[PDB]
DNA sequence: ACCAAAAAAAAAAATTCTCCTTCGAGTGCTTATCGGTAA
DNA sequence: CTACCGATAAGCACTCGGATAGTAGAGTTTTTTTTTGGTT
RNA sequence: AACUAGCUCUACUAUC
């Protein structure tokens, strides 16, 4: 109920004036907040102190502390947010990075 | 990570390391012990081996007297491309020292006996050491030869095909 | 010593070399790098195992350029030097304090201390003459030495052995 | 020019990754150093023309990887363990 | 903040949406697997009118007068009455239309018609109709067992979930129930022969055009739709001028709440 | 941790390639055929790699299987051929 | 070609593993000892004296030691030295945590005060997420301020056995800046039964606790074994960062250019050495805790210059010195203005006008600036002639070209090109020429609002320098004509401008998924006229509509 | 013999109030503390 | 009567603050002394 | 073809 009612605020709120957009934007969003067994607001503490990748994390308003915390919790990350990457300085799973490009052998036969 | 050693530094009894673990997997996901033959059984794999290039390179060419078999791998090399591989013959070589029988047909009923008795290849690859067939020297060499049995119980097993073979 | 076992290599392939002929290619490229291969871990590796048959599943195309990466698992035939052992070989070079002697691939180097006190060698001047038990100064002049340290610094397998200790020496 | 957050953004939402990252390379540091997995840190020292790659203190004379990151994001880590905090692999570790 | 917040969250290859960690946040994104631009304001018909008009429009029965077609619209229009089978068809769809309405009726209290759906059937039924120069005179060659099993053969055939197990199963008939009875609605066997006067090659024509079409509409596998979301819901906000509160403040409170409304006020009926 | 992978069979995955994946072949064969990549479409004079690489798919001999994955791990393959391209 | 190739296989980087320094690793991998606080200029001449700055590390100016690895400058990582301190000192960011560790382990016995015997703890132990669970533990050991020895009362039917270490009373822990303190009240052995003992504790007495504490405690607390123990919170063996982090820049006359972080290690040195030799001879015992203080009050302030306010570090100008957290703090501090956002290359900005004239995909494109930039290509058996053509014209001319990349990495400029007429390109060469016409490119223009505001565009060459678009792609971008710019951007590879291709061409971007209505449109000019012409009541002669006719370039050639 | 440049060595550092000053925002974390309550 | 929470509030302690551009202007230790070499 | 521009500190502007 606590979703429905939010998404239904935040709908009245947008289409107060220059109306609209696509219902599944906000659904997306409110869900995404909601999927918690609660709720959290968008915060330097509110959803960046959650279980998540580490560089990402300290990549908004949190600079060096939240490594800190990382470190002493001695935890790793397994980098496959797209932060992880572009700080990486590798191709993120983005797009055409979504899949891998593979080869074949026997159509190479085939087709000489 | 913490160095990982897991390692021995290597000696005459052959303390085994971790990379070259006792039990050692398998693509296919099977779980077996470290394959090792003694110095006989390699060298007629080895032989099976070049016969199989051999016919793959007369595939290849439509499009016991160690030193010709050195040339005849080398013609082997020569097939494909201009062989160099200089350090391919220097081991082959002494693959036919590394191998305790010379001839042919000794070393291969040499494997056709021990194949049977499935005794650890260690015991009769550590004969080709030197040229020498008295024990006692291997004896004094490497004391866990004389730990694991004694000698006169390696003798009594090592007549029955030492009888086939003759030495270098 | 002699260890028989699969190997895994990875191998970079020139998008150039992209013909229905790349198998053979592969394989023969194969054959070059893994041919007497000398490894710090396997020793070295002397030949390859049942050269047909072996896999080449798929390969990997380099995102960055037409670069394709392959890993195949192949068997081969690799010796592995082992301390704590003696290997007779020739003495290819001869140094005055002491003789230098090549067993086959590896090469041992002892000097006039390490030299056997029992079996007295007048090493110290010279390679080895003829002398209490037997000691040879040729080419072949096979002569029983052991490997105690075994070095992986360069691309090749250096073996020493002390010579003081029960029966080590030529005879 | 700069290239700024809302850039990067976009382009992800473009999600032409590749252009991404060679934009971000090839007209940035575009860097390249080695590490040794067993150490996964950034101290491997080389010799070029020797060809030896050695990690002293970890001793191994084969864990050698070169990587290409950012000369910002090494420089980054220099002073990130300078501040005595992050080790490095090159494969999945828990599947 | 709000860009920093859904950046990883995206679509995978099994029409599944999770973070960067694999939490599933929609299990079919959007509740529809269409893709953003595959939407027009099409307006919903089954839901509007009075249930005298309602049963005018789409009520048939061969066996009474009333409601009867006239015979001359079929080639075999006359023989066509007397059948069994064709009327108790007939009122198997008259059943699932029925059933429609009072589903619509519970969805939206309101009843307002017009909505986003999925590719237009409008626009393909007029093109369909010039392309064969279809006139106003010739009677339809097509008959009723035609468009009865083609129009449940279409709908089946649609697919958007390309599962074997059960569960999807029942996803994939969930997933496009609103889609599937709006074409119901607009493929009334009475509003295709009084109006639509198609023929039956110009049928299949039109039945493999929407088939073409939704599947030309899901949404691509790939794309990072939070970033999309967040991105459209941003670019608004700014471009807004101004007893109750509203605008950006009462934006920032909703989205940082940040207990403290100063109009909490609540709604009693 | 059973080989993580799939047989061709029993495959969920849609029939249709995707336009990610259609950009991302194309730029691949782009790059490939650029740098003196043999080719196999016939040419017609037209001398842009990345016309070649478009006529190629339009006349289905691309010699190119795709890499599919899962939120799970385990992953899956196509080849081009048996993909159909709309988009 | 191949940037000074090395023979070392190169791999991706899957995963990243976060933790600390264990002192003896960190030595281990240490080149130098630093024992001068001095720098450059011996006695004092050149080449830096083996204390800071390269004795055996980072170089200088095209020396190219690299620690005698020769890898020039360019190619030298750096290397790292390592430091030494007299006494343990603490970690400014390490200090919370260490303090709420400090308050769960017993001291005087290394124990934790809750042992599995009530249910409360064993709870804790259940909720294995990863931290939350400390916080449990942290939150039930506030309590019980005496070390107990047989807890465990109605588990078993009466009795109790042992489980603890010490019979002690753990005093409750204050901090003052950069300072804590225990306060022994016990309510025994004190000031009249009451008063506490107010003692500060001194760091070594806890580090010795530290590594007493049993390792499964550790991962009860969180800590990883392998890569995060306890003892290891507190600072011993300091590293020191190498040169290529605190360059020399010598400030445009003669300056040396020494950044402040080396100025901060300098002084540190300084406090170290001073401590040293005064606890060396006879310590009068109520200036060496003095020493301490300094020495770990500048720790603190080149570790972080931002603590509780106060002291405020100040350099010896006035500004304030920079520490490594306010480096890379956020807000172009290393991370938004040097890691995830960065300047690049090959772009150009400017002013723009309409055209009437310019399909909507192209973008008007400046002929000098058209020179101005470049892109390499790769030579084929089919662009062979017009890559000669090019590289014959030369850099001065529209269709030409800057650069020649042959197999080997050789740079050949034809600015000076002492040899125009000369060379013939053999294949798989690198050809760096300029922008023809139909070149993809990126046009941006910030702030970037939406999936437009970029997109991709062909390119046509106008002269007169500025840039030129059509009318109707206005609006996206959401910019006048009157003095406003935006950005050029152009690949680098066929790849990428194969990839833009097909995902940023305006073609393609008509329908805005974000309002589910095309985005485009026609506007105030256009939209004026057309509604001035389609009206009933207008008409047109013969010549007009002739003339319109030809207009169309797509006209059938039917009247 | 005069002295001037300059390099080297050390510290100017006190007046005083809390005004710092408007940045106020919220939010979270610590700590006092009445206040009740079952044994 | 008595610790035993305990919920409440008060405090106190946090760190955050649009995207790019282009300028130009001033200062990036001070003072004091001692030393010794340029000077007549 | 001898291979480097280059830090911070406040003021003013330019679009939005
Ligand atoms: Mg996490
Ligand atoms: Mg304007
Ligand atoms: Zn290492
Ligand atoms: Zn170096
Ligand atoms: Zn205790």
């Amino acid at each position: 109920a606590g979703r429905a009612a939010l998404y239904k605020e935040v709908y009245n709120v947008i289409a107060s004036d220059g109306s609209y957009v696509n219902y599944r934007h906000m659904a997306l969003l409110v869900d995404v907040m909601t999927t918690q067994g609660g709720l959290t607001s968008v915060t330097r503490h509110g959803f960046n102190r959650s279980n998540t990748g580490a560089l990402m994390r300290c990549s908004f308003e949190e600079t060096v502390e939240i490594l800190f915390e990382a470190g002493a919790s001695a935890e790793l990350d397994d980098c496959r947010g797209v932060s992880e990457n572009v700080i990486l300085g590798q191709m993120a799973p983005i797009g055409t990075g979504a899949f891998d490009v593979m080869i074949d052998e026997e159509s190479l036969v085939k087709y000489m | 990570r913490l160095k990982k050693v897991e390692e021995e530094e290597n000696a005459a009894t052959l303390q085994l390391g971790q990379e070259f673990q006792l039990k050692q997997i398998n693509h296919q996901g099977e779980e077996e012990e470290l394959i090792a033959l003694n110095l006989s059984e390699a060298r007629l794999v080895i032989k099976e081996a070049l016969v199989e290039r051999r016919r793959a390179f007369k595939r290849s060419q439509k499009k016991e007297t160690r030193e010709k078999e050195l040339e005849s791998i080398d013609v082997l090399l020569e097939q494909t491309t201009g062989g160099n591989n200089k350090d391919l013959k220097n081991t082959m070589q002494y693959l036919t020292n590394f191998s305790r029988f010379r001839d042919q047909e000794t070393v291969g009923a040499v494997i056709q006996l021990l194949k049977s008795t499935g005794l650890h290849p260690f015991e009769v690859a550590q004969l080709g050491s030197l040229a020498c067939d008295t024990a006692d020297e291997a004896k004094t060499l490497i004391p866990s030869l004389n730990n694991k049995i004694s000698d006169d119980e390696l003798e009594r097993i090592l007549k029955e095909l030492s009888n086939l073979e003759t030495l270098y | 010593m002699f260890f028989i076992k699969d190997l895994s290599l990875n191998i970079t392939l020139h998008p150039s070399f992209f013909g229905p002929r790349m198998k053979q290619y592969l394989k023969t490229k194969l054959l070059e790098e893994v041919e007497g291969s000398c490894t710090g871990k396997f020793g070295y590796i002397l030949c390859v195992l049942d050269y047909d048959n072996i896999d080449i599943q798929r390969g990997r195309i380099l995102p960055t350029d037409g670069s394709a990466e392959f890993n195949v698992k192949y068997r081969a035939v690799v010796f592995k030097p082992f301390k704590g052992e003696v290997v007779d070989g020739t003495v290819v070079s001869c140094s005055q304090h002491g003789f230098e002697v090549q067993v086959g691939p590896m090469k041992v180097f002892v000097t006039k201390h390490l030299m056997p006190q029992d079996l007295t060698f007048n090493a110290g001047s010279n390679p080895p003459s003829y002398q209490s038990s037997e000691d040879v100064i040729t080419i072949k002049s096979r002569i029983r030495v052991k490997i105690e340290g075994c070095i992986s610094q360069v691309s090749s397998i250096h073996a020493i052995g002390s010579i003081k200790e029960d029966y080590l020496g030529a005879i | 020019l700069r290239f700024g957050e809302m850039e990067r953004d976009c382009m992800i939402a473009h999600g032409a990754a590749s252009f991404l990252k060679e934009r971000l390379m090839e007209a940035s540091d575009a860097f390249r150093v080695h590490i040794c997995g067993i150490c996964g840190l950034m101290t491997v020292i080389a010799k070029l023309n020797h060809n030896q790659f050695e990690c002293k203190g970890c001793d191994n004379k084969i864990d050698i990887y070169q990587i290409h990151i950012p000369y910002a994001a090494k420089l980054l880590f220099q002073e990130l363990m300078a501040m005595n905090i992050p080790r490095l692999y090159t494969d999945r570790s828990r599947d | 903040r709000l860009v920093k917040a859904l950046e990883d969250i995206m679509v995978h290859y099994d029409n599944t949406t999770r973070n960067s960690l694999g939490n599933v946040i929609q299990f079919i994104y959007g509740e529809d697997g269409m893709d953003a631009a595959h939407i027009e304001k099409q307006s919903l018909d089954t839901i509007g009118g009075s249930d005298a008009a309602f049963e005018k429009r789409y009520r048939v029965d061969l066996l009474n007068t009333d409601h009867t077609l006239d015979p001359s619209l079929l080639e075999s229009g006359s023989e066509i009455l007397g059948d069994l089978k064709l009327q108790v068809l007939l009122d198997e769809e008259y059943k699932q239309l029925v059933k429609d309405r009072k589903f619509l009726r519970e969805v939206f209290v309101d009843g307002e018609a017009n909505w986003p759906l999925p590719v237009n059937i409008r626009r393909i039924i007029q093109n369909a109709q010039q392309t064969f120069h279809i006139d106003h005179t010739k009677p339809s060659d097509l008959t009723i067992k035609d468009i009865v099993l083609g129009v449940k053969d279409l709908q089946e055939n649609l697919l958007v979930l390309r599962g074997k197990n059960e569960i999807i199963q029942n996803a994939q008939r969930d997933a496009v129930t609103l889609f599937c009875c709006l074409l119901r609605s607009r493929l009334a066997t009475r509003r295709v022969l009084q109006e639509y006067r198609l023929t039956k090659q110009a049928f299949d024509w039109v039945l493999s055009n929407i088939e073409a079409q939704f599947l030309r509409s899901v949404v691509h596998p790939g794309e990072m739709v939070g970033v999309l979301a967040a991105q459209s819901i941003g670019e608004p906000a700014t471009q807004m001028t101004l007893k109750v509160t509203s605008g950006v403040p009462r934006l920032k409170e909703i989205l940082n709440v940040a207990k403290n409304m100063k109009t909490p006020s609540l709604t009693v009926y | 941790l059973k080989e993580k992978a799939i047989p061709k069979d029993q495959r969920a995955t849609t029939p249709y390639m995707t336009k990610y994946e259609r950009a991302r072949i194309l730029g691949t064969r782009a790059l490939q055929i650029s740098m003196n990549a043999p080719v196999f479409v016939d040419l017609e004079g037209e001398t842009d790699p990345l016309r070649i690489a478009m006529k190629e798919l339009a006349e289905k001999k691309i010699p190119l299987v795709i890499r599919r994955y899962l939120p799970d791990g385990s992953f899956e393959d196509w080849s081009v051929e048996e993909l159909i391209v709309d988009l | 070609v191949g940037q000074q190739y090395s023979s070392a296989p190169l791999r991706t980087v899957k995963e990243v593993q976060f933790g600390l320094f264990s002192p003896e690793e960190v030595r281990a991998i240490s080149v130098a000892k630093i024992r001068f606080p001095e720098t450059m200029d011996e006695t004092q001449t050149r080449a830096k004296i083996g204390g800071l700055n390269d004795p055996r590390l980072g170089s200088i100016d095209r020396n190219l030691k690299c620690q005698t690895c020769q890898e020039g400058m360019n190619e030298c990582p750096g290397h790292f030295g390592h430091i030494d301190l007299a006494k343990p000192v603490f970690h400014v960011g390490f200090i919370a945590k260490i303090k709420k560790v400090c308050e769960c382990v017993c001291m005087h016995c290394g124990k934790l005060l809750l042992d599995e015997h009530n249910e409360l703890m064993r709870q804790a132990l259940a909720i294995k997420d990863s931290k939350k669970r400390f916080a449990a533990i942290w939150t039930l050991c506030k309590t019980k301020m005496v070390c107990e020895t047989d807890v465990p009362s109605e588990d078993d039917p009466t009795q109790l056995v042992s489980r603890g270490g010490c019979g002690n009373t753990q005093p409750t822990i204050r901090k003052d800046g950069l300072k804590l303190v225990g306060s022994w009240k016990k309510d025994r052995a004190t000031g009249d039964a009451d008063e506490p003992e107010l003692r500060v504790l001194s760091t070594e007495e806890i580090l010795n606790i530290f590594k007493h504490i049993s390792v499964k405690d550790f991962t009860s607390l969180g800590f990883n074994e392998v890569f995060s123990r306890p003892e290891w919170m507190i600072l011993t063996c300091l590293p020191v960062p190498p040169p290529p982090v605190r360059p020399s820049i010598s400030f445009n006359e003669s300056q040396r250019g020494e950044d402040d972080l080396t100025f901060k290690l300098a002084d540190i040195l300084k406090a170290n050495i001073s401590l040293e030799t005064l606890e060396h001879n006879g310590a009068p015992h109520h200036a060496i805790e003095e020493a301490e203080s300094l020495l770990q009050f500048h720790v603190a302030t080149y570790m972080d210059n931002d603590i509780a306010g106060q002291p405020q570090a100040l350099q010896k100008s006035g500004r304030p010195v920079k520490s490594i957290r306010a480096r890379l703090k956020g807000k172009e501090g290393r991370i938004r203005g040097n890691l995830m956002g960065k300047r690049v290359d090959f772009s150009a900005r400017t002013v723009i006008s309409g055209d009437p004239n310019l399909e909507l995909d192209q973008v008007g494109v400046p002929k000098s600036i058209a020179k101005t930039l470049t892109y390499p290509e790769v030579v084929t058996p089919y662009n062979i002639d017009r890559l000669t053509q090019l590289v014959r014209n030369g850099p001065n001319e529209h269709p030409g070209a800057k650069y020649v990349i042959r197999d080997s990495g050789d740079r050949i400029d034809l600015r000076y090109s002492k040899r125009a007429g000369d060379i013939q390109l053999q294949y798989g060469w690198k050809v760096e020429r300029h922008i023809m016409d139909n070149d993809p490119v990126l046009f941006n223009r910030q702030p970037s609002l939406h999936k437009m505001s970029m997109m991709a565009h062909r390119v046509k060459v106008i002269p007169y320098s500025t840039f030129r678009l059509n009318l109707s792609v206005t609006s996206p971008y959401n910019a006048d004509f009157d003095g406003d710019e935006m950005n050029l951007h152009v690949p680098q590879s066929e790849e990428t401008r194969a990839e833009l291709s097909q995902l940023c061409a305006v073609p393609l971007q008509i329908v805005s998924p974000q309002s589910n209505k095309p985005c485009m449109g026609i506007v105030q000019d256009t939209l004026c006229g057309i509604r001035k012409l389609t009206l009933r009541d207008t008409f047109i002669e013969l010549d007009q509509v002739l003339n319109m006719l030809y207009w169309v370039p797509d006209w059938d050639g039917v009247i």
